RNA sequence: GUUCUUUGUAAAGUGCCUUCGAAGAGUCGAGUUGUUUGGGAAUGCAGCUCUAAGUGGGUGGUAAAUUCCAUCUAAAGCUAA
RNA sequence: UUGACCUCAAAUCAGGUAGGAGUACCCGCUGAACUUAAGCAUAUCAAUAAGCGGAGGAAAAGAAACCAACCGGGAUUGCCUUAGUAACGGCGAGUGAAGCGGCAAAAGCUCAAAUUUGAAAUCUGGUACCUUCGGUGCCCGAGUUGUAAUUUGGAGAGGG
């Protein structure tokens, strides 16, 4: 809910409805980013998932 | 446009065999592009109508299309420009609620 | 060279053959083409008329490769044949095996026809011809084929 | 200042003319420059002949539209009706152009035709071989010469068929003259009211 | 990817969503120095497409111009000379307000090349845009062929020399008739046009 | 030329069929102003206002509408003589 | 309270870089008037002198949003021509290119926009060693708001 410059995410909860794809806005790039390793992230997918 | 022979008239030039080189894939630099034409409708409906296109769609739907055409001509920068904003702004209104 | 010119034979001559009355000042009329209209109208009017004013229409972007098209008159209509092959086909003037000249190959757009060609037929190509520079082929005999 | 009766002169000499005057002292110097950088060149590059082979090529503009001419490069499909591909003709020695397109049988097959000459009068050393010196020749446009085709025969038979190619040229220029005005006639004229 | 979203929505400039980021963004601009370092490109999509990567060597810069005409410096507004030349309030800076952020920019960053350059922003008073550069002296620069060409000399303040993309732009290096005057350069095709060429044997 | 090297079941090229084929936005373009050009109902450039499209866009040297055609692919970049 | 992130700072922090000179030639900005028009204001001088910014051994341009209208040429540059021409101009004084053609030299290309997603495969730096214009290992860091490979329209990509 905070990418700084905000164009590189308005479209994904549109994109996630036309797709029909579930979608959360999350508070925390940083928290994204400690879930990828890494500083930030701005997103964070998952396609499969464990029985 | 099969030549006559002469130096003079309609199609006028030297009888050569034709080839018809392969089509180059330029030619093709506005295409359909399935990929673009997802992106602009999706952008299309993030992003909402420009003032001046409000302003064409009520144009459209009160004082003609001839009116919205001058006025789109007036907004961008030339008549064609002008015919083709129109023709979007009525398919807008169209795949509104009259549908 | 500058030892025969008159400036050599003017030493010692004052005005240098300029005058003395009126000397060689810098210039006394204006330069160039000034007054053309007011006091060189006289050399105006006179050795050149047309020269001031308008006479016709324009053209953007003329290309002159647009109007290519040299002449050639029916006069020569022979040296395009080579000098070899020249008398050869002078005599024996059949209208088979008639002698093919290019006029465009030659370099010409549009036959003209100023001269007399002699009784040989010939088969002219060319891109243009004159009604008078076709009448005279075919009364020699020979046929003009339209090219490009 | 204008004298007697003379032409009319435009000599354009009212700026700072002699602050740009180009007097080619050196063409001498630089004939001399030009012929060394060819031997040099062809010294320093391998036994190659100091140009790509180019394409024959038909002028444009009817003033020169009656002639032949050295290209540019030979088309892709030139190249591929050769049977090379551009990448390794670009390398033995073909200047292949992307631009040029074929339009004309006539042009295509002759660049065909060079090119397997140039392919069976040349020699490709091998990468990693002996390469024994091949005599080196200057000029690939010298070896392939480019020739005007020929269009007609010396003579021929006159077949006069009352055509009168002047009243030809003057109906086919008519109707070139008025094919617009006709042809909004004739819409006019199948109004079918 | 994302990009290409970015690209069509970066189009839509007079959109709600757009008008509101650039009323908030140009305030915060206007806040900020007239040069400052950008932390990372505000369209980077647009950078990409400029040559931008994100990757050490890489620095953008936002700068704000003056927006108007370029009013003739002369005191007093006298001119001192032809009427044909009097003009003082209507003389329009044959260089662009782009070219003038990136000059300046580069005057700041002396040290770096500006690669390119993009609008931003925009008010009355200022036109804001954001410029691209490459530090020359970066190893990551050196190396990585594809980018190590502005390391040679001869591109040294390519944005005061006119050969950015805007610099080409002013100088109207394009090909076509259009461009006659200038195509290979106006001074130089002036030079050629006006000298005069005369041979050993004079033709 | 010659010697250790052996790169590598790594890289590249070519034929056939199929599905595609992303190609640059305050930018193009337009109006107006100034400057400039041989560019003339406006050659380029720049300021301000407007501001695109995708079988689209630019150009085709007389402004405009309609209909075709031809030719390239801008708004990103390197390159010796 | 602790640990991040973002942005912004500080250090005589580690390592670098810029300035200034020269400035014949080169890339731009800015910019006259004398002068010519037998006066003079548009014009001309001149898109020049002066002023300013920026390079190199050349610079710039450069692989077409080109020219053309052809039987089509095919990056750029330069010469000979086109041509004192088309055109511009108190259509006055004056100014004034470009296509084609011959020739010199020739050379072609690459990014963005693609999911690597069965694996950030990428890179700076520090440190140690070495056969040191660099390589290897390790460690931080950069980077997923995108660094590699793959593609550049001439195509090309994904499957078989
Ligand atoms: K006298
Ligand atoms: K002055
Ligand atoms: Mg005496
Ligand atoms: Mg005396
Ligand atoms: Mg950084
Ligand atoms: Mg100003
Ligand atoms: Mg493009
Ligand atoms: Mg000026
Ligand atoms: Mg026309
Ligand atoms: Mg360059
Ligand atoms: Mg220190
Ligand atoms: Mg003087
Ligand atoms: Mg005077
Ligand atoms: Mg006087
Ligand atoms: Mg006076
Ligand atoms: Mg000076
Ligand atoms: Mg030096
Ligand atoms: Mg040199
Ligand atoms: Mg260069
Ligand atoms: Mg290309
Ligand atoms: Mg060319
Ligand atoms: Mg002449
Ligand atoms: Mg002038
Ligand atoms: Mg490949």
């Amino acid at each position: 809910n905070d990418v700084d410059p905000i164009e590189l995410v308005v479209f994904l909860p549109a994109l996630c409805k036309k797709m029909g794809v579930p979608y959360a806005i999350v508070k925390g790039k940083a928290r994204l980013g400690t879930l990828v390793n890494q500083k930030t992230s701005a997103v964070a997918a998952l396609t499969e998932v464990r029985a | 446009t099969v030549k006559t022979g002469i130096a003079i008239g309609l199609n006028k030039g030297k009888k050569v065999t034709s080839m018809t080189p392969a089509p180059k894939i330029s030619y093709k630099k506005g295409a359909a592009s399935n990929r673009t034409k997802f992106v602009r409708s999706l952008v299309r409906e993030i992003a909402g109508l420009s003032p001046y296109e409000r302003r064409l769609i009520d144009l459209i739907r009160n004082s003609g299309e001839k009116r919205a055409r001058k006025v789109a001509k007036k907004r961008l920068g030339s008549f064609t420009r002008a015919k083709a904003k129109v023709e979007e702004m009525n398919n807008i209104i169209a795949a509104s609620r009259r549908h | 060279p500058s030892r025969f010119t008159k400036t050599r034979k003017h030493r010692g001559h004052v005005s240098a053959g300029k005058g003395r009355i009126g000397k060689h000042r810098k210039h006394p009329g204006g330069r160039g083409m000034a007054g053309g209209q007011h006091h060189h109208r006289i050399n105006m009017d006179k050795y050149h008329p047309g020269y001031f004013g308008k006479v016709g229409m324009r053209y953007f972007h003329k290309q002159q490769a647009h109007f290519w098209k040299p002449v050639l008159n029916l006069d020569k209509l022979w040296t395009l044949i080579p000098e070899d092959k020249r008398d050869q086909y002078l005599k024996s003037a059949s209208k088979e095996t008639a002698p093919v000249i290019d006029t465009l190959a030659a370099g010409y757009g549009k036959i003209l026809g100023k001269g007399r060609i002699p009784n040989v037929p010939v088969i002219v190509k060319a891109r243009f011809v004159s009604k008078l520079a076709e009448e005279k082929i075919r009364a020699a005999g020979g046929v003009v084929e339209l090219i490009a | 200042a204008i004298s007697k009766n003379l032409p009319i002169l435009k000599n354009h000499f009212r700026k700072h003319w002699q602050e740009r005057v180009k007097v080619h002292f050196d063409q001498a110097g630089k004939k001399v420059s030009r012929r060394n950088a060819r031997a040099t060149r062809a010294a320093k590059i391998a036994p190659r002949p100091l140009d790509l082979l180019r394409p024959v090529v038909r002028a444009p503009t009817v003033k020169y539209n009656r002639k032949v001419r050295a290209g540019r490069g030979f088309t892709l499909a030139e190249v591929k009706a050769a049977g090379l591909t551009a990448a390794y003709a670009r390398t033995i020695g073909i200047a292949v152009d992307h631009r040029r397109q074929n339009r004309n049988q006539e042009i295509f097959d002759a660049n065909v035709q060079r090119l397997k000459e140039y392919q069976s009068k040349i020699i490709v050393f091998p990468r990693n071989g002996k390469a024994p010196e091949a005599e080196q020749v200057l000029s690939a446009a010298a070896t392939f010469p480019i020739a005007q085709p020929a269009t007609d025969v010396e003579a021929r038979a006159v077949q006069d068929n009352g055509e009168s190619a002047f009243r030809t040229l003057r109906l086919a220029r008519s109707e070139k003259k008025f094919r617009g005005i006709r042809e909004k006639r004739a819409r006019e004229k199948a109004e079918a009211e | 990817g994302a990009y290409k979203y970015l690209e069509e929505l970066q189009r839509k400039k007079q959109s709600d969503v757009l008008r509101f980021l650039q009323r908030v963004r140009v305030w915060e601009y206007r806040q900020k120095n007239v040069i400052h370092r950008a932390a990372r490109p505000t369209r980077p999509d647009k950078a990409r497409r400029l040559g931008y990567k994100a990757k050490q060597g890489f620095v953008i810069y936002r700068v704000r111009v003056r927006r108007g005409n370029r009013k003739r410096p002369v005191p007093k507004g006298a001119t001192y000379g032809k009427p044909t030349n009097q003009g003082v309030n209507e003389l329009k800076y044959q260089r662009s307000l782009r070219a003038t952020a990136e000059e300046r920019v580069g005057r700041r960053a002396a040290n770096l090349r500006v690669l390119n350059s993009y609008w931003v922003n925009q008010d009355s008073t200022y036109k804001y845009f954001e410029v691209i550069l490459v530090d020359p002296q970066h190893k990551a620069i050196r190396r990585d062929a594809r980018y190590n060409w502005i390391c040679d000399p001869v591109h040294k303040h390519r944005e005061a020399r006119g050969l950015t993309a805007t610099g080409k732009k002013s100088r109207g290096i394009n090909k076509g008739h259009k461009f006659n005057n200038t195509k290979a350069g106006r001074r130089k095709t002036w030079k050629r046009q006006n000298t005069l060429s005369l041979w050993r044997y004079r033709k």
